[PDB]
């Protein structure tokens, strides 16, 4: 698919509201596997199960291990831009 | 399967 950039707005106490799979060690991109009702990804829309997360706020996640990606994603605050493509 | 909630 075409690359999209999608903004999420996250209150400081909440998570992004997604589950992810994949990563470098798995030979596949970081993939959104779940979108959690009522949480930022769900409320803002634009993200979907099956989207690959290529980058977040300018951090390239295309070659990061799963855990590295989790950590980077968990550190993001406030207004967060995802670069995604539907694979 | 590796899956993480964030
Ligand atoms: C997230 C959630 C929400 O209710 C609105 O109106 C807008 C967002 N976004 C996309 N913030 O950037």
């Amino acid at each position: 698919g075409p690359i999209r950039k999608v903004l999420l707005l996250k209150e400081d106490h909440e998570g992004l509201g997604i589950s992810i799979t994949g990563g470098k060690e798995h030979g596949v991109p970081i993939l959104i596997s779940e979108i959690h009702p009522g949480q930022p990804a769900d409320r803002c829309g634009g993200l979907h199960v099956g989207d690959a997360i290529l980058a977040v706020n300018g951090v390239n996640l295309r070659d990061t291990k799963h855990k590295e990606a989790v950590t980077i994603l968990s550190q993001q605050r406030g207004e967060i831009e995802f670069e995604v493509v539907y694979v | 399967r590796r899956e993480t909630q964030v």
